[PDB]
């Protein structure tokens, strides 16, 4: 297609597969730090034992010491 | 002992005060009125300090601490016990750091140089002045320079700092902070591309002034020049001395509350 | 041990890579100009003066 | 009247822009094509040339731009979405990290979650800036200095990664806030006992001083033999002409000893560079070695002795006594 | 704390910078900053009637 | 570039294109059966 | 048409791209922040349930 | 009328118009979003009469 | 840049400022029947 | 560029606008059914 | 009309349009950062129900 | 540059400036009767 | 006259018109930070209502 | 598909390869032992149903 | 580099791949026995 | 394997080594900064007095 | 550089890194016995 000879595909292929990477790694990290599909620490939780409704913005309190390390 | 092409250069003349008596060499040294000067001052401030060492609990170096006198003195020179020797040997220091400064003004003269070493320096005497002198003056006692101790000045530093509850706040202190950053960042990149070219890729030729262009245009789509890159250094290096004499010198004299509270005048904009 | 503390090992490190990096830069300050002249000979502080440095030009 | 002390260009020449020294070019290429600044060429060089642009700079643009965008967005939601308080208030607008309580486990994505996926973003866009700068040193068969140098201000830059994961929290890192994060430098000074005791801080304070100190010397000398064709270093280290004579001489005579052409540059990498190597070292070595500086200052005797303040009989010794800190209250009472 | 209750949000702060209000809201009187501190209050569009 | 260079690049980045968005429905098909976001 | 003779379609259609890509990014990050359109918790919630 | 593009290139005031248009839409849309009033995001819902008016 | 081109990018510059104000008025009608702001 | 050249170029890029948009109406009408934000 | 002899067209037209725009947003953002004229809020209320500042 | 297409000029500048102070002048008496200032 | 010898009308123009718009919002300004003159808050304040100075 | 090393070279793809895949597995790795399910290095002597789980 | 060249590297560049991930799908296998995610 | 006719051998076993080095460097004191690996201290220790983690 | 060279080269190469292998496994062995981490 003409588009190619627009737009170099060695140039397009590489932000491409940046404008991926990112796309993918934010996703990833975005369900992660949610409560319902924070598979690694809840993943073998059923659909009906998963957390619903968790906005909560103060859902942990944010003054406390550090964990007994 | 003289470098192999020093000779042809030790020549008389080019000195401010003096003539044929103070223009010799003492080893490396060149030895001026100033010079002079410079010694007489440099060794009474020293003996002055080790005697204060004396007097005080220690000899070790990091607990030494020479103070200065009590606020209620006020501009008054002090008994040499209760901070009088601190502002004998501040005179000492303020005649050592001029004739410094006037004897590299004789030595750049001698070989045909500029004038810029010696007001280049003048920037770091600047804000010492502040510290000792014009703040000091301005709040209306001796006894709010910083005392003479390797760490007891840094704990001048710290009580001031907080007399103002955020010293992080002060609008000057900001500007000198970047001075002081961008100033190493530029002096480490301007190091790099010297020894780059200098040292190259092991057997490839030495580069040009081009190379050097090219390079920060590919990296950053701009290249200051070779005099662009000095001049600049100089900027950073010596701006961030006086806006740092900036900083402390409208801390006290001008503004004497907390310095977060300053910044009410950009919250306070109409729009 | 007791007295003796992560911290002050690595200051202690931090000195002799300090001193061994002055003699280093020392030593490439010498490069230009040496050695010195004197009525009594030549003469070279500490460090001694490197060997003799050649660079590399582009043909013509 | 006065000389010219080689401040400023008065009278400046115009050519083709350089387009620059041929390359390899397939991963990358040119952009533009340098156009001149008039105002720029007063104090340097006037040319806005080309930049280069392959795969390194691409990927890092990308995630830090995202990086970026995280953070100015959860400053724009942290004042409601208003767009006047959000350019009013943005010295005081953060993204905080996570609660103390999470340890190194992933927070809630509005307490901390948004702050670790710009961190990890913002270090993936610096490490691939990184690969991009080694690769056009190395691309002009230059040395690679530039990469090392870098790399210093890297590994300061990771300390305040390090540090709080040695430490077990990731609460304790760098909010991203121009005001936030000197309130986070404050707080760590203070938690840890006076910074100002930490011997490697004192030496990356030495080595700050000691870059002003070597740029201002070195800016001053290389103006004051400008006029003897001294800006050309490149010349006077390969084919050592007056003005390198003359700097030598005007510093060993002021001084008793100097250096040379080349290796004062040497003596600037090193002072910039060791800067933030000492810095780092303090920093990893605070929280994990050292819970309170000037208690190892008095141990190793570096604090300076002062007359007491004030004394205390023995119930006000056990009356002053206080609690840590713990938790915020979670509910209001009714009394 | 043995436990954690979630407060309500017209009582959490938009806010998490932990000086905030001894370096900012100390010196700061405007009324729609002030409003925006704070989350408004939610509800259910069941409990509405929508 | 020649236009059959395009050609012949255009017909694998399709084919590539349209595979990884069928191989990523299967795999949100995956996820939905494992636990539904709507 | 005439538009891409004023213009140079590579570059508005970067700026385009571009453009779009943060818009789109701007929009969903405010829907994720919000209480009523926080589909990664409250996406099952019915629409009587979910906040107002 | 038509004069004025002589007077000013019709591409550069395209750019220029087309952004300060784009920076105006944003910032009215985030001063409504802002407001109590007009959040329409979490009260878009709401009737006319149970949307908030500012205090007489 | 010559007399006949000007006269042919200000009709076309013409409509689609007056047609851009008229979508934009017909926005705010809508936005008035939902919530009006006097 | 020339005019034959920007008559095919429009085609492409009138199409795309166009479904682009006609998936974003479809994405529009999906999230009204499930959640109205009037 | 000899004003445009002596000032060049293309500059004072920018520069008009530059500071009308500008002084527009001013006087706009003044009047919404008030209480009386915060009208997103409370441009619903009649001008007896209008906020008035402190009196003597 | 001349004074002929200056006073051309003049009478777009002066009817384009009577025209937007006009509709100040509205907008104004409309914000008057709306909520008055004075 | 003769002072547009020693002057040039079109740099004065632009330092004066520069002058007035800088001073006329310095007034505007002062009077709209002031109490008594808050016209945009308190401008349907009579003249007995409006505010005054202590003593 | 083998005309892929035409267009792209091997040594700039390869290089580039193995160093998004030793950074991905550092990063999963350390996730995980971040984590209090798979801290494998304190608890991974831990039976399955012994490992924690995440709250309901 | 030639098309017979970039034929060669292709079929090692295919082997390894696949090699890579048949003995990632083991340690993946392996894990879930041992603890698993789902 | 004609790996090494495009790749550097000298430039592979650098980096190569580098690597293996600074990720022992790592894992041992990963191990080390462990509670229940920091065999330094409780390297004496049989495999059922070795700490282990919270079991759930 | 040369195909020879590559071929003397790639038969130290391999046996140095399986060798290395299966004296790290060894090790790993020998830590099992004093301390499993599974
Ligand atoms: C980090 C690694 C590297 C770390 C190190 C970095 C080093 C950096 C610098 C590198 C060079 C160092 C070597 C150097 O400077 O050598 C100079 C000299 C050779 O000089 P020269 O070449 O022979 O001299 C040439 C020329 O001057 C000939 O003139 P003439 O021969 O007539 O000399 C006349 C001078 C000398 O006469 C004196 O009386 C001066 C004595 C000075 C030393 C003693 C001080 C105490 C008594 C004071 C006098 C008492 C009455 C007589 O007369 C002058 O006037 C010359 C100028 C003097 C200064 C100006 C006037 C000051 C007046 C006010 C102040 C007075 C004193 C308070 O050689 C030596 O002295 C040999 C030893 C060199 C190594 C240093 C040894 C130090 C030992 C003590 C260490 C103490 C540590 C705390
Ligand atoms: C944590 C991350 C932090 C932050 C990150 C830190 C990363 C590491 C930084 C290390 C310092 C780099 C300094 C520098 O200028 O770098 C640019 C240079 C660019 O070189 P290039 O582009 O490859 O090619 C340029 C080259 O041709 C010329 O380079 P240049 O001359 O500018 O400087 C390179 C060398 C000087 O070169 C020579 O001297 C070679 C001359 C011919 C041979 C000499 C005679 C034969 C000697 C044989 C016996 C000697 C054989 C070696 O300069 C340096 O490498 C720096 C020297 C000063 C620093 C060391 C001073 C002593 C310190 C120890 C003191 C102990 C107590 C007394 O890049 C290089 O890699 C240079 C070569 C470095 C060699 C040492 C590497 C040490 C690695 C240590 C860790 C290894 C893993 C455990
Ligand atoms: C009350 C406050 C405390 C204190 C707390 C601290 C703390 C805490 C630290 C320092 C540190 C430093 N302090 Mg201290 N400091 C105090 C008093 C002082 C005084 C003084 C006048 O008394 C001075 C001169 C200094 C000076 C210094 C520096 C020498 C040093 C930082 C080096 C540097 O270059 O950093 C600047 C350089 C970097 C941060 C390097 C990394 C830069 C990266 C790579 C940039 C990436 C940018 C990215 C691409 C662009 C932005 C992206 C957007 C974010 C999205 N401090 C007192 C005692 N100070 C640091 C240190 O090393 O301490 C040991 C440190 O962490
Ligand atoms: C010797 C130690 C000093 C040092 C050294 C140093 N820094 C360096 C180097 C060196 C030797 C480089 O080679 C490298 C460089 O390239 O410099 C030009 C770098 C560099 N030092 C930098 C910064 C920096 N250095 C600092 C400090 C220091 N650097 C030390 C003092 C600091 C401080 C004091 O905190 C900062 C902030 C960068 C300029 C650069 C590394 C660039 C980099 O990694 O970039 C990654 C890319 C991104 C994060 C993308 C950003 C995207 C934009 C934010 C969005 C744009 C949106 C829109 C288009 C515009 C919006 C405008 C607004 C953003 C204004
Ligand atoms: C908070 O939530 C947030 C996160 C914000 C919500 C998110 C919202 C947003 C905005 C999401 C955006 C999604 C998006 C954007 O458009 C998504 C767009 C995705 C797209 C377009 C994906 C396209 C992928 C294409 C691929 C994989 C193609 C591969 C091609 C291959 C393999 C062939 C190449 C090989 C060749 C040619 C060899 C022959 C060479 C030959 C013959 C030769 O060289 O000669
Ligand atoms: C609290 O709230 C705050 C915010 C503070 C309150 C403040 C409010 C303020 C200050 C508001 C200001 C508003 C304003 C300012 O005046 C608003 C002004 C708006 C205006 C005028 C908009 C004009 C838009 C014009 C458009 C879209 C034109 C499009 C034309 C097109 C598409 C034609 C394309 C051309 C072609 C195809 C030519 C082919 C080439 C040819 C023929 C060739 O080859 O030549
Ligand atoms: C609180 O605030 C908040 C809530 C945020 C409110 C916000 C409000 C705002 C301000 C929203 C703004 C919305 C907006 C406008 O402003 C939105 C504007 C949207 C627009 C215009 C979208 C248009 C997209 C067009 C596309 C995708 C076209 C693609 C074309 C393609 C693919 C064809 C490629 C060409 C080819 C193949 C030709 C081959 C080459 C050939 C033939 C050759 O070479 O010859
Ligand atoms: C507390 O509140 C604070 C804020 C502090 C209190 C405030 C106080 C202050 C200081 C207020 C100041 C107000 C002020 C100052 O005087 C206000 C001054 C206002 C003025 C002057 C407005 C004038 C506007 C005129 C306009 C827009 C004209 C546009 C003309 C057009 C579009 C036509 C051009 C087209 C042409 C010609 C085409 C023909 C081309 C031809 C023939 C060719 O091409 O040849
Ligand atoms: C925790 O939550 C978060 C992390 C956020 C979740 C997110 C997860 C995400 C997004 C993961 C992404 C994964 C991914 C992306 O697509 C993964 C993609 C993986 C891929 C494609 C791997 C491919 C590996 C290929 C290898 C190893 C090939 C080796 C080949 C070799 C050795 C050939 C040697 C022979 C030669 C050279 C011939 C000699 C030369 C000859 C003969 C010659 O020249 O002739
Ligand atoms: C919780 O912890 C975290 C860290 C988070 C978990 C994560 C862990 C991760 C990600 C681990 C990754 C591991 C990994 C892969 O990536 C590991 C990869 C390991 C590999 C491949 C090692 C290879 C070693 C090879 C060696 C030693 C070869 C030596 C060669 C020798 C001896 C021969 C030399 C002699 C010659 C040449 C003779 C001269 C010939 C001449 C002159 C001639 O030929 O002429
Ligand atoms: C309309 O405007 C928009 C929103 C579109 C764009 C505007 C944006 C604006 C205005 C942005 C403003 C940004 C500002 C003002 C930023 C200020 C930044 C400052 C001052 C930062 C200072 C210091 C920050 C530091 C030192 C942070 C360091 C963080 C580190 C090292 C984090 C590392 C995190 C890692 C490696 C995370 C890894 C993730 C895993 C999961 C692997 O580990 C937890
Ligand atoms: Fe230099």
């Amino acid at each position: 297609h003409r588009i190619w000879l627009m737009f170099d595909p060695r140039r397009v292929m590489v932000a491409m597969v940046g404008f991926l990477a990112v796309l993918a790694l934010v996703i990833h990290f975005i369900l992660l730090s949610s409560q319902r599909y924070s598979w690694i620490e809840n993943g073998t939780l059923s659909a009906a034992q998963a957390p619903v409704g968790a906005s909560a913005p103060a859902a942990a309190a944010e003054m406390s010491p550090l964990p007994p390390g | 002992a003289m470098l192999s092409f020093e000779k042809k250069y030790r020549v008389r003349g080019g000195t401010l005060i003096g003539g044929d008596l103070f223009d010799f060499w003492f080893g490396p040294f060149y030895v001026g009125f100033f010079g002079v000067t410079t010694i007489f001052f440099v060794t009474l401030g020293t003996l002055l300090c080790v005697w204060g060492a004396a007097m005080g609990p220690t000899w070790n170096l990091w607990q030494i601490s020479i103070a200065p006198p009590d606020l209620k003195y006020g501009l008054g020179l002090a008994p040499l016990r209760e901070g009088g020797l601190w502002q004998i040997i501040t005179l000492c220091a303020l005649g050592a750091f001029g004739s410094w400064a006037l004897r590299q003004a004789e030595i750049s003269r001698k070989l045909g140089m500029g004038m810029h070493i010696p007001w280049a320096y003048g920037g770091a005497v600047l804000a010492y002045a502040t510290l000792v002198v014009i703040r000091p003056m301005l709040l209306g006692a001796w006894g709010h320079g910083f005392p003479y101790g390797i760490f007891s000045h840094l704990d001048w530093v710290s009580n001031v700092g907080y007399q103002y509850l955020h010293f992080h706040y002060n609008p000057a202190h900001m500007i000198a902070v970047t001075f002081f950053f961008t100033n190493c960042l530029a002096l480490a990149m301007h190091g790099s591309l010297i020894l780059s070219v200098t040292n190259p890729k092991k057997g490839t030729p030495v580069g040009t002034s081009e190379t050097e262009n090219v390079f920060f245009r590919d990296l950053l789509g701009y290249s200051i020049g070779a005099i662009g890159i000095h001049r600049l250094g100089l900027f950073l290096a010596v701006g961030a001395a006086v806006w740092s004499a900036i900083c402390i010198v409208i801390s006290g004299p001008f503004w004497t509350k907390g310095w977060p509270e300053w910044w009410n005048w950009w919250l306070n904009l109409p729009i | 041990m007791q007295y003796i503390d992560g911290a002050q090992i690595a200051l202690y490190a931090f000195w002799l890579f300090f001193f061994g990096l002055i003699i280093y830069i020392r030593r490439e300050d010498k490069r230009e100009g040496y050695p010195l002249e004197s009525p009594q000979g030549p003469r070279e502080g500490w460090p001694a003066m490197p060997e003799k440095k050649t660079y590399i030009h582009r043909p013509t | 009247m006065l000389e010219y002390q080689n401040l400023f260009t008065r009278v400046q020449v115009r050519t083709v822009p350089e387009a620059g020294i041929e390359i390899d070019e397939s991963t990358g290429t040119r952009y533009g094509t340098g156009t001149f600044s008039y105002l720029a060429g007063k104090f340097g060089d006037a040319q806005i040339g080309p930049i280069y642009l392959g795969w390194a700079g691409v990927l890092s643009l990308i995630f830090g731009f995202m990086a970026f965008e995280i953070i100015g967005l959860n400053m724009w939601a942290s004042v409601g979405w208003d767009p006047v308080e959000f350019i009013r208030q943005l010295p005081w607008l953060a993204l905080e990290p996570p609660p103390p309580q999470y340890g190194l486990r992933v927070p809630p994505l509005a307490q901390g979650g948004w702050y670790l996926m710009a961190g990890f973003f913002l270090t993936i866009s610096i490490l691939l800036w990184w690969v991009r700068v080694y690769r056009r040193a190395r691309a002009l068969n230059m040395g690679t200095h530039l990469p090392w140098a870098f790399a210093s201000a890297i590994f300061l830059y990771s300390t305040f990664f390090f540090q709080p994961l040695l430490v077990g929290s990731w609460s304790e890192m760098v909010p991203f806030g121009i005001f936030p994060h000197l309130d986070w430098t404050s707080a760590f000074s203070i938690r840890y006992g006076n910074l100002y005791y930490n011997p490697f801080h004192a030496l990356s304070i030495a080595f700050l001083y000691g870059s002003a100190v070597l740029f201002a010397m070195h800016g001053a000398t290389i103006l004051a033999v400008a006029r003897l064709g001294g800006e050309r270093e490149i010349e006077q280290i390969t084919d050592r002409g007056t003005a390198a004579e003359r700097s030598m001489l005007f510093w060993r005579w002021t001084m008793g000893f100097n250096a040379t052409m080349e290796s004062i540059h040497r003596w600037s990498w090193w002072f910039a560079v060791l800067t933030t190597f000492s810095g780092g070292i303090g920093i990893l070595l605070t929280g994990t070695v050292v819970d309170n500086w000037y208690l190892w200052g008095v141990k190793h005797g570096l604090v300076a002795p002062y007359p007491a303040q004030n004394t205390l009989t023995e119930e006000q010794q056990q009356l002053l006594r206080g609690r840590y800190q713990g938790t915020a209250p979670d509910s209001f009472p009714s009394y | 704390g043995s436990s954690y209750t979630v407060p309500a949000p017209e009582h959490t702060r938009r806010m998490r910078g932990i000086m905030i209000q001894s370096t900012l809201w100390s010196i700061d009187g405007k009324r729609s900053a002030r409003e925006r501190r704070h989350y408004r209050p939610q509800t259910t569009g069941a409990a509405l009637g929508q | 570039m020649t236009e059959d260079e395009a050609r012949r690049f255009h017909g694998y980045f399709v084919t590539g294109t349209l595979g990884y968005i069928i191989v990523a429905a299967v795999a949100h098909f995956l996820a939905w059966q494992w636990r539904p976001w709507f």
